């Protein structure tokens, strides 16, 4: 299917107590790559996924180059954003940046993107057009006059329709071991009495791949998604992924409800019954 | 593969 | 300055199996800002080797973070997790249960 290639990196100051804190991710699809942590002992962009060991000096000195040069940007725009908004230079403050793009089936650009936030609300992003800006204030209006005048979307666009996409294929081919597999979930359901008239029904997806996923509950065929609790997903820390969906239901009425799972890695999606 | 160069703010 | 609290799940990599060697994981997401204090508690004590994932965040901004040691369960040992964070006004200890 569609594929993605994607950097995050939060930026937060520090007065008083040291210089400001960088950290910086990139994943492919829902696995992380390489990282770059300020505080960190190698000073150096890391892999960690496998394929990306593969790449030789080169490439981890340039991304390692490129790493530090962004973390410099960032620490001047901590300074800019403090002039920009008048704010006292004795606080802790957060910038935070996403940018990347992605291909569809036939490993062809679909998309770009590149969004900023500041203390955790938009800041600027560049839209869908790639070739323009959306300004959340007054600040980041001063920010997009600049941008516009300097011709700062052009360059993106080119990179996000270029380099990026040329990158995120390199990747997927070098990596197809992992990259291109599904991890089709494991599942199953548990039982669990509350009261002499009520019983929690629980289900499990566990060791799955990528992250995409829809439980849901259906009793008689009609869907529950009202009176069902599902968990946010959550990370395996081995790369896959986890979640449940519960309903509490009327003792009794178990051989009624139903779990329904889709997930890519799937061949049909599956329906779990309650068959004694 | 990051961008080769970002732009202040 | 937007402020979000932290939501908290206590889990295990694998389905736990007292005497079987496993992870003891906890997953903080949805917080801002990103200082955030977590250990993985033994009987109430904190555990010296947890390590944890680099930080990231999602659509709208908040962050998330995993933090993991290896450990083998027992059924004499409870485990939990306990996170302070700038919009908690005071430690939140949220318990392992192994058969959620
Ligand atoms: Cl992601
Ligand atoms: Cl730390
Ligand atoms: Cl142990």
């Amino acid at each position: 299917g569609s594929h993605s290639m994607r950097y995050f990196f939060t930026s937060v100051s520090r007065p008083g107590r040291g210089e400001p804190r960088f950290i910086a991710v990139g994943y492919v699809d829902d696995t992380q790559f390489v990282r770059f942590d300020s505080d960190a002992a190698s000073q150096r962009m890391e892999p960690r996924a496998p394929w990306i060991e593969q790449e030789g000096p080169e490439y981890w000195d340039g991304e390692t180059r490129k790493v530090k040069a962004h973390s410099q940007t960032h620490r001047v725009d901590l300074g800019t954003l403090r002039g920009y908004y008048n704010q006292s230079e004795a606080g802790s403050h957060t910038v935070q940046r996403m940018y990347g793009c992605d291909v569809g089936s036939d490993w062809r650009f679909l998309r770009g993107y590149h969004q900023y936030a500041y203390d955790g609300k938009d800041y600027i992003a560049l839209k869908e057009d790639l070739r323009s800006w959306t300004a959340a204030d007054m600040a980041a209006q001063t920010t997009k006059h600049k941008w516009e005048a300097a011709h700062v979307a052009e360059q993106l666009r080119a990179y996000l329709e270029g380099t990026c996409v040329e990158w995120l294929r390199r990747y997927l081919e070098n990596g197809k071991e992992t990259l291109q597999r599904t991890d089709a979930p494991k599942t199953h359901m548990t039982h669990h009495a509350v009261s002499d008239h009520e019983a929690t029904l629980r289900c499990w997806a566990l060791s799955f791949y990528p992250a995409e996923i829809t439980l849901t509950w259906q009793r008689d065929g009609e869907d529950q998604t009202q009176d069902t609790e599902l968990v946010e997903t959550r990370p395996a820390g081995d790369g896959t992924f986890q979640k449940w969906a519960a309903v509490v239901v009327p003792s009794g009425q178990e051989q009624r409800y139903t779990c329904h799972v889709q997930h890519e890695g799937l061949p049909k999606p599956l329906t779990l019954r309650w068959e004694p | 593969y990051l961008l080769m160069w970002i732009t202040q703010v | 300055m937007i402020q979000r609290t932290p939501k908290i799940q206590v889990y295990s990599r694998h389905p736990a199996e007292n005497g079987k060697s496993n992870f003891l994981n906890c997953y903080v997401s949805g917080f801002h800002p990103s200082d955030i204090e977590v250990d993985l508690l033994k009987n109430g004590e904190r555990i010296e080797k947890v390590e944890h994932s680099d930080l990231s965040f999602s659509k709208d901004w908040s962050f998330y973070l995993l933090y993991y040691t290896e450990f083998t369960p027992t059924e004499k040992n409870e485990y939990a997790c306990r996170v302070n964070h700038v919009t908690l006004s005071q430690p939140k200890i949220v318990k392992w249960d192994r058969d959620m």
